[PDB]
């Protein structure tokens, strides 16, 4: 949200849009469905609805990405009835909309018929470090280093009148 | 006392029932291991003790090598309970076998394997082998370098 | 073996000594007994990984892969110089 | 007492597992970002100075 | 049908048999070490080209 | 630690210099020590590919 | 017995006399020079030399001119004039071991004690150090080859006492010193692959050579060692020096964070005086 800047053009900015946007995380459907068009008075009037359309159906989506932040197996009734979901079906189908994403870790697993993941999000502390801050230590020596380039060039703009 | 000096094979002991029988027959030499088993309980405790001392020993002689004898093989080795190998370990423990490695799920130890910090041990590994690989090279080189002089 | 999987295990030892598994690690500890040996197993399931010996005798096949593995690190050494050097001497002098 | 860090461990209840590790090298990171947050104050007031002679 | 000539794949009993995922063995890390002495050099350069 | 501890020095400086700004008084200059300090810290950089030279052949 | 020699420039540079004194014969020989230094310490210290008329013939190496009164008389002269340094050994410039430098030696093991050989150039081409102190001793071999006088290499350093540093450094002009940072770290860091290069092509090739078309003992039992210690580095698979590589390069994000944030504070009085003193002349220039 608005963390570290305060004033009072972008609150009244955000004033229309600071139920839907607390409306994003928990994600219930039926709900804040009504909630967007209900006071949607210049956000949908800003015109043809695109990105608010795209995020009608984006609510499951975030949400079920808040279930990839929780835990690994898939339940029947708790989480699928939590997701307002409420079938075999879908509930793997959907899911596994998320897997084809590849912006999670999940293992695709059917020993009963319930759905494992790994859910590993270890980072990438002790696993190949070299490699992964290797682009870091490049990218970010280049960007100090034109920053270096950056306090060279213009002391010759200082010296070159005298 | 050559069984006793260096390099102990894990040996069975009943080979040295014989040895300790008879040198407890024969009055050719030796005489005192009647003395030695003098008092009803002190030869006894220098026999348990001493049973003791080498059965320590060799584990200190084989804690040298990293080769991993697997104590739980090593105790069926021994046809000696693993009850009697933790209090070996409570003569381990204040024998100073701080420094290893047991296990919750084996049995097996390791007297290694430390936490290895590459910026000491692999350090010193790759100093002294790195280092010795050059200077050695180096030696040999320079002094079949002289002796192919001699051929002409 | 020079390279490619140094470690080996019991079980070619044991084949070559017609032995069983309860005497070879009396066969190790007797061949690091002499001296000849360094080498140290860090295994749990039964491993023989090895260090230093003496060759001693003669290997024409050494001689010629001794040939090989030297001037292969020749020839690398003097690609990596000439390949830091193109570069660096133009950049660095 | 791992809470108070009289030594070094740390318990389980599913399997009853301890480990016991140690971490020797802390006197790279704090004088890094020590040497970071004193940086701060350099350039934030030498911002202070270029805002205050251009704007 | 179409895809046991499509993805051509293992066709095990009455399952659906995946192969070849994670399975990599990591680098070397000689090659890297090499670029990284490439940026080690370009490092002298952007350090020290004007000087 | 020689850093640092220039630079709590260096802390009090844009004071100085958001005051008077007219002529010099101190003989320290804070620079070129720093810039030693780097080329020595660039010994790092140098011999971890020479490190890496070794580790290739 | 002795682990390591001194040799001063001052004895090479009277070698670079051995090359001025000649006249233009046609000979150049491997002219010896009577080696003077101080065996006293453990550490052999030589500090200056003479030279002898030191003649062979073309076919035989086995004739050899030396002399013992020229011997009493420099040695003597040297010992009147300075006793704080005795004779210890000899040398000769030539490249090349003949057969008769054991019997040219043996001379100077007789009357001196056990001296010192050194095999230096003639020209100085030679990238690798120019000189080899090789101890005159004799060693029992394990093949059973009867015993003979064998030259071991003894490692040397070549160093200057004093005023020798100044003089030389006076001389030159051209050499740099230390000076660590960049250059003389960087140039090191250039030839230094050519460095062991040459070393290693230089060796390998020859003793290739000497490999199918050698006979007559090499010392074929240092080749086990040899080759054993060259395959003491069978390419290591670096699983555990991946850690470790780690380490160096977290210690270069550490020199990654000095370098970024040190030279961002040179920037600052850059990035001050830059506009102050420009505007500033300018504005009380008209």
């Amino acid at each position: 949200d608005r963390l570290q800047f305060r004033q009072p053009s972008l609150k009244r900015s955000l004033m229309p849009y600071f139920l839907l946007t607390q409306a994003v995380r928990t994600g219930n459907l039926a709900k804040f469905n009504q909630v967007l068009d209900q006071f949607g008075e210049k956000f949908q009037a800003d015109g043809t609805y695109t990105l608010i359309i795209r995020l009608r159906h984006n609510v499951i989506k975030t949400g079920v990405r808040m279930i990839s932040l929780s835990y690994s197996r898939i339940s029947l009734a708790d989480i699928a009835q939590k997701l307002q979901l409420d079938s075999p079906e879908d509930a793997e189908f959907i899911v596994a909309k998320a897997i084809r994403d590849g912006v999670i870790e999940a293992s695709i697993n059917h020993e009963k018929g319930y759905v494992q993941s790994k859910e590993m999000i270890d980072i990438y502390s002790t696993r190949e470090p070299q490699l992964a801050f290797h682009q870091r230590i490049s990218f970010c020596l280049d960007i100090h280093n034109m920053s270096v380039k950056a306090m060279r060039f213009p002391p010759k703009s200082y010296n070159k009148d005298l | 006392l050559l069984k006793l000096f260096t390099t102990m094979e894990l040996m069975r002991w009943s080979t040295l029932v014989e040895d300790y029988g008879m040198e407890l027959r024969k009055g050719s030499l030796e005489s005192p291991a009647t003395d030695v088993f003098g008092s009803t309980e002190e030869g006894e405790k220098r026999w348990k003790d001493l049973k003791n001392r080498v059965v320590e020993h060799n584990i200190r002689i084989m804690a040298k090598y990293y080769t991993r004898i697997t104590m739980k093989r090593m105790a069926q080795l021994l046809d000696l309970s693993v009850d009697e190998s933790e209090a070996f370990l409570s003569n381990l423990v204040v024998n100073k076998t701080i420094f290893a490695k047991v296990d919750r799920l084996a049995g097996i130890i390791n007297f290694q394997r430390p936490k290895d910090p590459n910026n000491l041990l692999n350090d010193w590994s790759q100093k002294l082998n790195s280092l010795m690989s050059l200077v050695n090279k180096t030696t040999h080189l320079i002094a079949k370098e002289e002796m192919i002089h001699n051929l002409q | 073996r020079p390279a490619n999987h140094r470690q080996l295990t019991f079980e070619e030892i044991a084949k070559s000594a017609k032995i069983t598994v309860n005497e070879v690690e009396l066969l190790v500890m007797k061949a690091l007994s002499v001296g000849l040996v360094k080498g140290s197993i860090d295994e749990v399931d039964k491993r023989v990984h090895m260090t230093w010996v003496q060759p001693r005798v003669l290997d024409l096949q050494q001689i010629k892969g001794m040939k090989d593995r030297l001037e292969f690190w020749c020839t690398d050494v003097k690609s990596m110089e000439m390949l830091v050097e193109h570069q660096a001497h133009d950049i660095l002098t | 007492m791992i809470l108070d860090k009289k030594f070094h461990g740390i318990l389980d209840q599913g399997e009853g597992v301890l480990i016991i590790f140690d971490e020797p090298p802390v006197d790279k990171t704090y004088e890094a970002a020590l040497e970071t947050i004193q940086n701060m104050s350099k350039v934030v007031d030498s911002l202070y100075n270029k805002a205050k002679k251009l704007t | 049908t179409d895809y046991a000539k499509k993805r051509g794949w293992v066709l095990g009993p009455n399952n659906y048999y995946s192969f070849a995922s994670q399975q990599q063995k990591p680098e070397d890390t000689t090659i890297p070490s090499t670029e990284l002495a490439k940026q080690v050099i370009e490092y002298a350069r952007q350090l020290e080209m004007i000087v | 630690n020689y850093n640092k501890a220039v630079e709590e020095e260096d802390k009090m400086t844009p004071e100085q210099l958001a005051i008077k700004n007219v002529g010099k008084q101190d003989p320290k200059r804070h620079l070129e020590e720093h810039v030693d300090v780097l080329m020595t810290s660039n010994i790092v950089q140098c011999l971890a590919a020479m490190l890496d030279t070794v580790v290739f052949k | 017995a002795v682990q390591k020699v001194v040799v001063h420039p001052l004895v090479l540079l009277s070698v670079v006399d051995h090359f001025n004194r000649i006249g233009k014969v046609g000979n150049q020989k491997r002219v010896v020079g009577v080696l003077l230094g101080s065996w006293q310490k453990k550490v052999l210290d030589v500090s200056n030399s003479f030279a002898v008329p030191f003649d062979e013939d073309d076919k035989d190496d086995s004739v050899w001119f030396l002399d013992h009164d020229y011997l009493e008389n420099m040695y003597g002269m040297f010992k009147k004039v300075n006793a704080r340094e005795r004779i210890v050994g000899w040398y000769h410039t030539g490249p090349k071991l003949h057969k008769n430098d054991i019997a040219i030696n043996e001379l100077m093991k007789r009357y001196c004690p056990n001296s010192v050989l050194v095999i230096i150039d003639v020209k100085p081409k030679d990238l690798g150090l120019p000189t080899e102190a090789y101890i005159s001793v004799e060693e029992v071999h394990d093949d059973g080859t009867p015993t003979s006088k064998t030259f071991e290499h003894v490692t040397s350093e070549i160093g200057a006492e004093e005023a020798e540093e100044v003089g030389v450094e006076h001389l030159l002009r051209d050499i740099k010193d230390t000076t660590v940072g960049t250059l003389s770290q960087r140039i090191t860091n250039q030839v230094h692959g050519l460095k062991g290069l040459n070393s290693k092509l230089l060796d390998i090739r020859s003793y290739l050579e000497k490999v199918a078309t050698g006979k007559l003992p090499i010392n074929h039992q240092i080749i086990y060692q040899l080759q054993d210690v060259f395959n003491l580095l069978p390419d290591v698979s670096l699983q555990e020096f991946v850690k470790a590589f780690y380490l160096k390069t977290n210690d270069q994000m550490v020199v990654v964070y000095l370098a970024s944030l040190i030279r961002s504070v040179v920037a600052l009085h850059n990035l001050i005086n830059n506009k102050i003193a420009n505007r500033d002349a300018e504005k009380k220039e008209g």
